DNA sequence: CGAGGTATGGCACTGGCCGTCGTTTT
DNA sequence: AAAACGACGGCCAGTGCCATAT
């Protein structure tokens, strides 16, 4: 199909990792793949930063939270989830005649009630820290907790565990505004997903119900093989809060205007791994003139592209060009622009091949310094979007890029 | 009685006797025989119809001896004090301007010898008032000047004298001009040029409780006396089509031109720098004297204009009803709450979001287009080949190494090496060059770097730009689009081998041949305009809904949406790209056009202290909300017909499922404890024309076939004349309204058939033309009889023509004279269609005046606690107290009845058919909307008014339900 | 101690007072940090990333999973996952019970996985594939930051977030590359320390003879290991890829050689606590370095019309946020408590400056500004504020 | 001899006139 | 060293087409 090329490119430029076999669709979706390469790590970091900026930075009632990766203590029986135990204790238990006849079959109950499990959702820690975070805003009822972290899920040795990077937000609100807040957050999250998308129509939403009859909204990305869930919204209500803090319900309330009412919980959970995959597929864009301009390139958003600038050297006196490129690279890093130091790479390919390599890596701009840059302050610039060359004075370069990215947010 | 000689149900015995007397002369034998013959000729005779239920009511006393005298007395009672104040103004004697203007903030009165004294407010019965506002500072009024008999007044804004870092961005009643007297006498009159704008800046006008103060506009009186049509306005200017005697007695609405026309004298100089539009507050502070002097000059000019105008207006509209109608029409009022602000946000963001999806989709294409520059490949593109593929030149003047600790030098040695090289400003011009490398067409779409609103990429591109269709590779029936300078947009059909930077005709022929695989010209349409030189092709104009004369300015016009659905118009990328772009365009067109006005609406928020007690105690009251008002800036008479004119509220669209921001009118929400009660006149102008024809022909209702037909049928059964036409032709009822009214006012058969082909997609040219021909022949037959004579509506056309051809045309009902610039002596046979339409349109204006007078009289009679909310031509809406709302429901109905009888009285008919006796249904609601049932779903608010805002359904009640809820009474407690 | 009380009172540490303790924090089994602790740790990680990875062409990020499947070495100290699905099958059939259940323990090693003890193993696994990113230029590094699980003596589980750098270098200059790093890392800790003396370095010897260095911070109770550098040679690389060593070669001196591996591992939680103690050295004020303080400025309102001051403060809030300055919106309470208590609360939170918008700001734009360190009040024009703040940051970065 | 009418306003484009500033003549 | 002599944007007004209402 047409999706083989995308995976091949992601493997060549180190977006993904591992062998071709390990990178099947099932492994990617489940989360049991080997992992991502450095470019994938940077892309995920950029996406996480954008999510944090859109969800946490510009709101007065949002705070971070950190939930551990395991659930210790007693658990309900029969869940059949993995358990945490140290190999140092795998022999001393049975040593010296500890009911060594048939009770070791009932030891499974011990396995059920002697070890914890791996964190499966970020919601539990947020519910635990609800009470602690209530003290920040003098119990002002509308307030949220946001987190990003890895979670473990069983997948069907015959079964394994898949790891998924997920971003979770829990919003405590007045019960009366629960549905309005649900609609508001649905619209806002859908807008955020569409913002970076080249084709924001491929993202879609749907309504959903279940046994409890609680309203829900779900967000899907249209991969070439079909719609895949990327984010969900649940209007849980207050059952979980009561169950975690039963009996003395009076402590659970918060201020809604002049009233003091029990909060309603709205939960949103997006998958950052699926988000990165969806954005890669969108960027690759899996019309007579379009077919005639089949350039392989990932049009990742400027706010999301792992690498911004590529810097190299032109033919001439190597020492002076190297010194000026060192200065330029240090300045670009100092202002806060990631740079690919191509000036340190040996010459083995022409300009066209280098441009192709940088396009596959999705680098916004290519900066070139030559003898003319010592003769005068002008350097060559090339833009990924247009492939058009330009001349620019070095002194202003730091500003221009800072403007470009800064304006990419508000296009 | 109960039935007329033509078996048409009339007003019941009780109401008919209460309205008409027995003195009416029964029509003679000849008239009845002519009516019967006419009805038999058209097949309308011998068809009984089920009568409607009778209505029994005892109306309030009607003064005088008949309807006309009663209406005259009511209008005189309403309008006496304001006329007294105007007459007091006419005799005003004032000294010259003060030697110097005062600097204090507030109101200062200037006495003789130039002395200035501070006063709380002008203590006058009448004034000539003008306000100047610093636009850059927002909307808070800056200064003002007023003149009264024997006194000058100057008003200075507190923000003008004091210096503060910031001011409140939300308007309050505390920062507006105080221009009303607390509880000589009452009913002050305010005069000025464009008086609605001045009214908008008065603190006391926004109070929910009504005020006596009324306003007269010199512009409205100019329109009434010597107004000019839009075409006349355009032709009068540029005078620096075959008759010109009207120019010497008319002028445009600008104050200087009106002053020159009415008093002549030395011209009026302008302020050269336009500081109130261009300058900042400091400019006003430094140039205070000149600005105040110019304001005084304008006020004095307006005073002279009013003095010279009033007698002519009194002469040309002698009927007292017109003056009171204008006075009551000049006091529009709209309520709003905090939701309005949310609306402003909700639309704008939504707009942006859609505008983000659209531009993005275009921008990417632009980014992908630049590659065509390589190898000059653009020469092969059948769309972008004709663009500027320029290339400007940049302009100049004239081993295993180890680690180290000495890198601290390597750092600075590098940094300094850079710091030197950045000093090379020798060869760079002071003015930065603009993207020379990029092609010129791409450069045009990129904002300049020094622009404060700069964004990356070609962010300037939009659908309305002539390049956007080129980028999208739009196609019409397999033919690419093209733009001819003379003939607008069209498409290119390849194959012109007689030569009919050059066109790549091969790249078009190949594309069309490929397209044909999925199904001297050989195609039919607007025809080949050979003057457009494009070798290898013919250029065909895109069909326009208004005929071949017009030129298409953009393929993305809403009317082209069905063609996308059918697939005639396609996009090169395929899929939903083209349809999605057109859907976005249709969704956002209204907001794109009107957001500047809507977001800039002057909204004043009333503090809790000043709000009515009925709201502060209502169960539905909401603390922490906002309760403000908007006063529409209505020109009382901005047209020849004397209709009201305003930029915003006479153009606001009705709520629609898809149109973004269409819920504008829905944001006009009554405060808790208040309701909106109103109604629309059913088939107003059609009935007016029918009754005019009936009065002309034989003085009997229904004597003419058109009058017979208009009375029959019911709106609810879809059997009214509009619905009958809609079902006969197969379109919506609104399209039927347009179809009928076009023909009524002289629309040709080509217009009718083109309109039919626009809506009924099943029809072709042949069927639509045949339908139009038959309908025109039936409605009005031949125009000649000696080698309009025949037809159902012939008498109506003859009557309208006769009224228009009169040496001094007057309204048949109230007798208002047409503007001097359109009397036959001054225009002979020019502007004939406008003059003919003026009869009916001014009749509708008189209907509006009569309805307003009747509503005011009924509210005053029984101390009803309601007020006039707004009027849109025939639509009327009133804000009422909820407890009294039901009473209002009857007050409207009776008014309609009166307005129906009075109209007939001046026509010589002493009866009124039962069909048009009452409204179809009076509407009671919490917000303004076309119908109560609609919840106003929109992309701006998909959940509708019921969930997001909580506004429930309204209710429409007919006469019988109103009577039941009122028992026929109108007293406070029955 | 008072420091832990302040941390608990200002949402640096989570969990009830019964839970927080020195041992739990050191081992990594504590409930977790609060939002302020999360922000401080994020700032520390960002500073470390900028110092180590940003300004070097030969350092790249790497992603290592939190667990390793498949057969594993038996009989050791490390967390393992007990079979999950097997818990659904054994409850319907018994395999004769009795003394063959010992083999069940063996069956654990047949299927059970293991969590992540360190980032070194993931980096080593990546080494072969990631060497292609530098055209086999032997001297280069891989950096990562991640959580690791450690048994604590039923065994408890402790979670420690750590930053790891794996440096592959030619054997000859490796011993020189070690000391180099030993300097920079040691300098890095000193960069943000009010008392750089308390950070120290020591030399250590391995039983195999390979030398290394350990970095210690002097907490009041004693010197605690915050970071460690080990020179390991080629032992791990050979062990992880037994057999043909050809693929382990790298081009140094224009010849093939098997690189030596240096491991640098620093505990970010221990570093967090060390900086908390360092910056806490006659009032309870936490003088966290400006580059590390989670909250820069606090915004409030004075006495007067609430709407105007709230609008102005919201505008200033957006302006400061857009420039990368973290702001705590204290203007939603409208000074319901005394001003000195507010100053003390913000000092405990380590906020650099407190800005008070007053009615006079509407007249002329003057605003009251108080500093965390000097504690001297000043009047400043609001428009200036933003720029000034930025400078006060950048200057601190340079000096 | 035959026309729909009355209003409002938006953006896109084009022609012309004017103020910088950097080549060219004194 | 003074100052013509031009190109090259800014800016404004005027025209055309489209979108709303009744
Ligand atoms: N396209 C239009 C719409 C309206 N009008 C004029 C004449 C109409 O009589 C008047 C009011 O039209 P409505 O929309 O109020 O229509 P009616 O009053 O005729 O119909 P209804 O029974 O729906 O009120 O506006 C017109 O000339 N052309
Ligand atoms: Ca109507």
């Amino acid at each position: 199909e047409g999706s083989e090329a995308l995976l091949e490119i992601c493997q060549r430029r180190h977006f993904l990792s591992g062998s071709k076999q390990q990178l099947s669709r099932d492994s990617l979706l489940s989360g049991c793949h080997p992992g991502f390469g450095p470019l994938g790590v940077e892309l995920r970091k950029n996406l996480a930063a954008e999510w944090w900026t859109s969800v946490v930075v510009f709101r007065e009632q949002v705070f971070p939270v950190d939930a551990l990766h395991h659930k210790p203590g007693p658990l309900l029986p029969g869940d059949s989830a993995f358990r945490l135990v140290s190999a140092e204790t795998l022999r001393e238990i049975l040593q010296d005649k500890e009911l060594s006849k048939e009770q070791l079959v009932a030891f499974l109950e011990n396995v059920l009630k002697t070890s914890g499990k791996l964190r499966e959702n970020l919601l539990h820690g947020a519910l635990e820290h609800y009470v602690n975070c209530l003290d920040l805003v003098n119990k002002r009822l509308p307030y949220g907790l946001a987190q990003i972290g890895v979670c473990f899920h069983p997948v069907f040795g015959v079964k394994s565990i898949g790891e998924k990077t997920e971003a979770s937000l829990v919003w405590f609100t007045p019960p009366r505004t629960s549905n309005q807040w649900l609609d508001f957050w649905l619209r806002h999250r859908l807008q955020w997903w569409r913002k970076f998308a080249m084709s924001p129509s491929n993202f879609s939403s749907s309504d959903c119900q279940d046994e409890e009859g609680r309203k829900g909204n779900k967000l899907y990305y249209n991969f070439p093989w079909g719609k895949e869930l990327i984010e969900t919204l649940w209007n849980l209500g207050d059952h979980e809060l009561l169950h975690m803090y039963p009996g003395n319900v009076s402590k659970l309330h918060g201020r809604d205007g002049r009233k003091n009412v029990v909060p309603c919980v709205l939960s949103v959970n997006g998958d950052l791994d699926r988000g990165m995959l969806a954005y890669l597929y969108d960027s690759f864009q899996l019309f007579t003139r379009k077919k005639n301009l089949h350039r392989k390139v990932l049009k990742l958003h400027p706010c999301l592209a792992p690498i911004k600038v590529a810097l190299d050297v032109g033919r001439g006196p190597t020492l002076e060009l190297r010194q000026v490129c060192q200065g330029l690279f240090n300045e670009l890093l100092e202002n806060g622009i990631s740079v690919w130091p191509g000036y340190l790479e040996t010459m083995q390919s022409s300009l066209e091949q280098l441009y192709s390599k940088y396009d596959e890596m999705s680098i916004l701009f290519t900066v070139l310094v030559t003898e003319t840059t010592l003769e005068n302050g002008l350097i060559h610039l090339r833009s990924r979007d247009t492939t058009m060359k330009e001349m620019m004075h070095i002194s202003k370069l730091k500003d221009f890029l800072i403007k470009y990215i800064s304006s990419a947010k508000n296009v | 009685l109960r039935h007329n000689p033509l078996d048409i149900q009339m007003l019941s015995r009780g109401l008919h006797e209460q309205i008409f007397g027995q003195g009416g002369e029964m029509p003679g034998e000849a008239a009845v025989r002519r009516s019967v013959e006419h009805l038999q000729k058209h097949g309308l005779w011998g068809q009984p119809a089920v009568p409607l239920p009778d209505v029994e009511l005892r109306l309030p006393p009607l003064y005088g001896d008949n309807l006309d005298q009663h209406f005259r007395l009511l209008a005189q009672k309403q309008s006496l004090p304001y006329l007294e104040a105007a007459n007091l103004l006419l005799q005003a004697q004032l000294p010259p301007k003060p030697p110097a203007w005062a600097w204090a903030e507030g109101w200062t009165r200037y006495g003789p010898e130039g002395e200035a004294v501070p006063v709380a407010i002008p203590e006058e019965r009448a004034l000539v008032f003008d306000v100047e506002v610093c636009l850059a500072e927002g909307t808070c009024p800056t200064l003002a000047v007023a003149i009264s008999p024997s006194a000058w007044y100057s008003w200075c804004s507190q923000r003008l004298v004091e210096e503060r870092y910031s001011w409140t961005s939300q308007l309050s009643p505390a920062d507006l001009i105080p221009l009303e007297v607390p509880t000589d006498w009452q009913e002050q009159l305010v005069v000025g040029h464009n008086v609605s704008f001045d009214r908008a800046h008065i603190r006391e006008q926004y109070l929910i409780q009504g005020s006596r103060m009324r306003f007269l506009d010199t512009m409205s009186m100019h329109m009434a006396i010597s107004g000019l049509s839009s075409f006349q306005r355009s032709l009068w200017i540029a005078a620096k089509i075959s008759s010109w005697d009207w120019l010497d007695i008319s002028s445009v609405n600008s104050l200087a031109e009106v002053h020159r026309l009415y008093v002549g004298g030395p011209p009026l100089e302008k302020e050269p720098r336009e500081l109130f539009v261009k300058g900042t507050m400091k400019d006003i502070r430094e140039n205070f004297q000149d600005l105040m002097q110019y304001c005084a000059q304008d006020v004095w000019a307006t005073h002279e204009v009013f003095q010279q105008q009033l007698p002519l207006f009194l002469e040309r509209c002698p009927h007292p009803v017109t003056l009171a109608g204008m006075l009551e029409m000049g006091v529009s009022y709209l309520p709003v709450n905090q939701n309005w602000e949310r609306y402003l946000a909700e639309a704008q963001g939504t707009y942006e979001e859609l505008q983000r999806e659209m531009k993005k989709s275009l921008m990417d294409l632009a980014n992908d287009a630049c590659q065509l520059l390589s190898g000059e490949r653009y020469k092969e593109d059948p769309w972008l080949w004709d663009l500027e593929w320029d290339l400007q030149e940049f302009k100049q003047k004239k081993l295993g190494p180890c680690s180290e600790e000495e890198e601290f030098q390597q750092d600075v040695m590098a940094r300094a090496c850079l710091q030197k090289l950045k000093g090379t400003t020798e060869l760079l011009p002071k003015r930065p060059q603009h993207l020379p490398g990029h092609p010129g067409w791409y450069r045009k779409l990129c904002p300049r770097l020094d622009d404060p609103a700069w964004t990356p990429g070609p962010s300037l591109l939009s659908l309305q730009m002539r390049v956007t269709p080129k980028l999208m590779a739009l196609t019409w029936d397999g033919f690419p689009l093209h733009y001819s300078e003379r003939h607008g947009w069209g498409y290119l059909v390849p194959g012109r081998r007689d030569n009919l930077v050059v066109c790549p005709y091969r790249a078009i022929e190949s594309l069309y041949r490929k397209h044909c695989l999925e199904q001297p010209s050989y195609h039919h349409g607007n025809g080949p305009y050979n003057d457009v030189d494009i070798p290898g092709c013919w250029f065909f104009k895109l069909p326009h809904k208004d005929g071949n004369s017009c030129n298409v300015g953009s393929p993305f016009a809403k009317d082209f949406l069905p063609k996308m659905e059918d697939g005639t118009l396609q996009a090169g990328p395929g899929g939903a790209s083209g349809p999605r772009a057109l859907e976005i365009n249709k969704m956002i067109s209204f907001w794109r056009n009107a957001h500047k006005r809507i977001s800039s609406q002057m909204v004043v928020w009333l503090p809790r202290s000043a709000l009515p007690r009925a709201v502060i105690r209502h169960p539905d009251y909401d603390e922490e909300g906002l309760y403000g008002a908007i006063l529409p800036q209505v020109v009382t008479a901005g047209t020849i017909t004397r209709r009201a004119v305003e930029p915003t509220w006479l153009t606001a669209s009705n709520a629609r499922p898809d149109r973004v921001g269409s819920e504008l009118k829905a944001m006009v929400q009554a405060p808790p404890g208040y309701t909106l009660v109103g109604a629309d006149v059913d088939s107003q102008e059609l009935w007016i024309a029918a009754v005019l024809g009936d009065a002309h022909f034989a003085g009997m209702h229904g004597c003419t076939a058109f009058g017979w037909m208009t009375l029959q049928g019911r709106k609810s059964r879809g059997t009214d004349l509009h619905s009958k036409t809609a079902t006969t032709v197969g379109i919506s009822r609104e399209h039927a309204k347009i179809f009928n009214y076009g023909r009524i006012y002289g629309a040709g058969q080509p217009f009718a058939e083109r309109l039919l082909m626009q809506f009924n997609h099943r029809l072709t040219q042949q069927e639509a033309a045949e339908k139009a021909q038959q309908m025109y022949a039936a409605t009005k037959g031949l125009r000649w009889y000696r080698l309009w004579k025949g037809g159902t509506e012939s008498e109506m056309f003859n009557k309208l023509e006769s009224i228009a051809t009169s040496d001094i045309p007057r309204t048949p009902v109230l007798g208002c004279c047409i503007s001097r610039a359109l009397e036959p002596s001054a225009v002979q046979e020019e502007f004939m269609t406008s003059r003919v339409n003026w009869v009916v349109q001014s009749s509708a204006v008189d209907y509006l005046h009569l309805m307003l007078v009747a509503m005011k009289w009924l509210f005053e009679e029984f101390a009803i606690d309601g007020r006039f909310c707004i009027s849109i031509h025939d639509e009327v809406r009133y804000l009422v107290r909820e407890e009294d709302r039901y009473r209002a429901a009857l007050a409207l109905q009776i008014t309609n009845l009166l307005t129906r009888c009075m109209f007939a009285y001046k026509l010589g008919l002493n009866d009124l058919p039962q069909s048009v006796a009452f409204f179809s249904a009076v509407d009671i609601d919490r917000c303004l909307r076309k119908e109560v049932t609609m919840d106003c779903k929109t992309p701006s608010n998909p959940t509708g008014m019921e969930r997001r805002y909580g506004i429930p359904q309204g209710e429409a009640l007919d006469i019988y339900q109103i009577i039941e809820l009122t028992k026929g009474s109108l007293e406070k407690r029955s």
